[PDB]
């Protein structure tokens, strides 16, 4: 189905992106306190 | 839990790969 396969792609693409923007910041907060 | 321990896994990189290849060496040997 063309409808649900893109709603579950934007919400999947955002949650993998939220781990990147938090991953490149919390690791920068953790290194060299 | 925070990322305080998710650095040693990276720190111990070879020791994880050598513990996974030895698992496939018994998994394929089981087949």
């Amino acid at each position: 189905k063309k409808a649900i396969t893109l709603i579950l792609a934007v919400l999947l693409g955002g949650m993998v992106g939220a781990g990147i923007v938090l991953g490149r910041n919390a690791l920068r907060n953790y290194n060299a306190k | 839990d925070l990322i305080d321990l998710l650095v040693q896994l990276w720190r111990g990189k070879m020791t994880i790969i050598i513990s996974v290849i030895v698992a496939i060496a018994l998994a394929i040997g089981y087949l």
